């Protein structure tokens, strides 16, 4: 089926610059148009500009004729962005996405690219035991930057009941936590981790939740 | 109007949208001015209201100006500027 | 540039209720030749990429369910959600192609509307780790519960406490349409050992009475 793919995540300092990736599968490339769209974290949708695989047109919006450069790589039917001269401004999810006549329809996932001066910092994991079917354990994720971070329990095997809190950033840093609800009869028989990965920092940890 | 020479900065392409755009550098003293567009069919008949873009200006000597056009089917010709200083433009649209 | 504007900002509705969203162009986005309004409509669910519902106004995009309709022309749009879905939570754009460049309008969000609930609340002391570096959080957990607004009160030794306070919010639960809250109180070791009782009172809309959570040093 229709398929954009675009890393997940970047991070540089301000005045460098960027270039991210859009690989489209499921069609054939050169029919369709390819546009680019940001989205600052608690706002709208912004359009960049748009390239034609193939002949190599391209549009774009003024706003960012200084800022983004749309190219291509037709055998392997991807499409590139770059960002220059970069700012806190520029911080933002970038989607790509395929035009049919103007209208897209179909996505990619986006890459948040997170522009600071700011030190990478990994995150410290603390577990939350409890100090009465169901218990409620936890995870507080604290001082890291930049985001995101990945927290699953289990490494994943336990999903359900499972609530993880978007990060507040204090002072250069995030926080975020993690609840699990799991049968009480069941715990700490069988055991609960959570695992917070940071890959800008190139760190995981796992903390086993053990009673207090 | 302008009056000052007209030239291509990037050549009329297509849109995603099913209009052509072309960017005009505008070589002349003036402005801010309106680009003199018009738009014949293939017996140099002017095809009427098909300029997308709001009524296109030049900002300033060497301003480039991106003009949006839905050219008919078939051949076309896209006249920028006046007087013998005016740009002619060749267009095919097919019919998909 | 053109200029999308959506109305309302957000609203409520509940499952199997109908609900109507607008969007006003600055100028026209029909093609006279075509007679096709250059308008589309998308659906971006929380933490998700935007999906295409609706093209050219009243075109439905393929896979997109019939209870949404798209209708209007000239400069007013509106997107129609009947027997609305607990899934269809998300911010409806629209958005014109009319001429370079594409612009969005701001959005609606659209939250879903489902039986009142009062939150589960939990309370966790500082972990041994934290207190080692210095640092003392008390965390509290207020999960599931259905109207979004509550507040959340911090009292130490029985006095409120408003500095040093985070709180977060999830996205609204797609299936059970539910909201979660975390509210995190940071002290410093220091101050943390100086007091001996720790509370967190969630007030709702469910209960008149505030659901308090304590737990004591001790
Ligand atoms: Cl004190
Ligand atoms: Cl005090
Ligand atoms: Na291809
Ligand atoms: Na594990
Ligand atoms: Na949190
Ligand atoms: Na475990
Ligand atoms: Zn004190």
């Amino acid at each position: 089926q229709v398929q954009l793919q675009q890393p997940g995540a970047e991070f540089v300092k301000p005045g460098a610059s960027v270039k991210m990736s859009c690989k489209a599968s499921g069609y054939t490339f050169t029919s369709y148009w390819i546009n680019w769209v940001k989205q600052r974290p608690g706002q709208g949708l912004e359009w960049i500009g748009d390239i034609y695989p193939g002949r190599g047109t391209t549009n774009y919006n003024e706003n960012f004729k200084s800022k983004a450069t749309l190219t291509l790589d037709t055998s392997s039917s991807t499409a590139y962005m770059q960002l220059s001269s970069l700012t806190s401004e520029d911080s933002a999810v970038y989607y790509c996405s395929r035009g049919s006549k103007g209208a897209m329809d179909y996505w990619g996932q986006g890459t948040s690219v997170t522009v600071s001066s700011a030190k990478t910092t990994p995150p410290s994991v603390y577990p939350l035991a409890p100090g009465s079917s169901m218990v409620t354990l936890g995870c507080l994720v604290k001082g890291y930057f930049p985001e995101p971070v990945t927290l699953t329990w289990n490494s994943g095997s336990l999903s359900s009941g499972v609530h993880t809190f978007p990060a507040v950033l204090q002072s250069d840093l995030y926080t975020l936590s993690s609840s699990v609800t799991v049968t009480s009869s069941t715990w700490p028989s069988q055991t609960i981790t959570c695992n917070v990965a940071h890959p800008a920092s190139s760190t995981k940890v796992d903390k086993k939740i053990v009673p207090r | 109007m302008c009056s000052g020479k007209f030239s291509i900065d990037k050549e009329m392409a297509e849109t995603q949208h099913g209009t052509t755009v072309v960017k005009v550098k505008y070589e002349g003293a003036g402005a801010p001015c309106k680009v003199p567009i018009e738009i014949r069919d293939v017996n140099k008949e002017k095809v009427v209201g098909r300029i997308i873009s709001s009524t296109p200006f030049a900002e300033y000597t060497n301003s480039v100006t991106n003009i949006e056009l839905e050219p008919p089917f078939g051949d076309s010709y896209i006249v920028i500027g006046v007087g013998d200083s005016a740009l002619t433009l060749h267009w095919f649209r097919k019919h998909h | 540039d053109i200029v999308m504007s959506q109305s309302p900002s957000s609203l409520a509705v509940s499952v199997g209720e109908k609900v109507t969203l607008s969007c006003k162009s600055s100028q026209s986005l029909l093609y006279s030749s075509n007679q096709k309004n250059h308008l589309a409509w998308y659906q971006q669910k929380p933490g998700q990429s935007p999906k295409l519902l609706i093209y050219w106004a009243s075109t439905r995009e393929s896979g997109v369910p019939d209870r949404f309709t798209g209708s209007g022309s000239g400069t007013d749009f509106t997107l129609t959600i009947n027997s609305v879905k607990a899934e269809d939570l998300a911010v409806y754009y629209c958005q014109h192609f009319y001429i370079y460049p594409y612009t969005f309008g701001g959005g609606t969000k659209l939250e879903i509307k489902r039986a009142d609930a009062a939150p589960t609340v939990s309370i966790f002391p500082p972990s041994s780790e934290q207190l080692t570096s210095g640092g003392a959080s008390v965390v509290c957990f207020l999960n599931n519960f259905a109207p979004k607004d509550i507040n959340v009160k911090w009292k130490i030794d029985g006095s409120e406490r408003q500095n040093g306070v985070l709180n977060s919010w999830t996205d609204q639960d797609s299936k059970d349409s539910t909201y979660s809250m975390s509210s995190t109180l940071t002290l410093t070791k220091d101050e943390y050992e100086r007091h001996n009782s720790y509370t967190c009172e969630a007030t709702h809309k469910t209960s008149t009475s505030p659901i308090v959570k304590s737990f004591n040093r001790n």
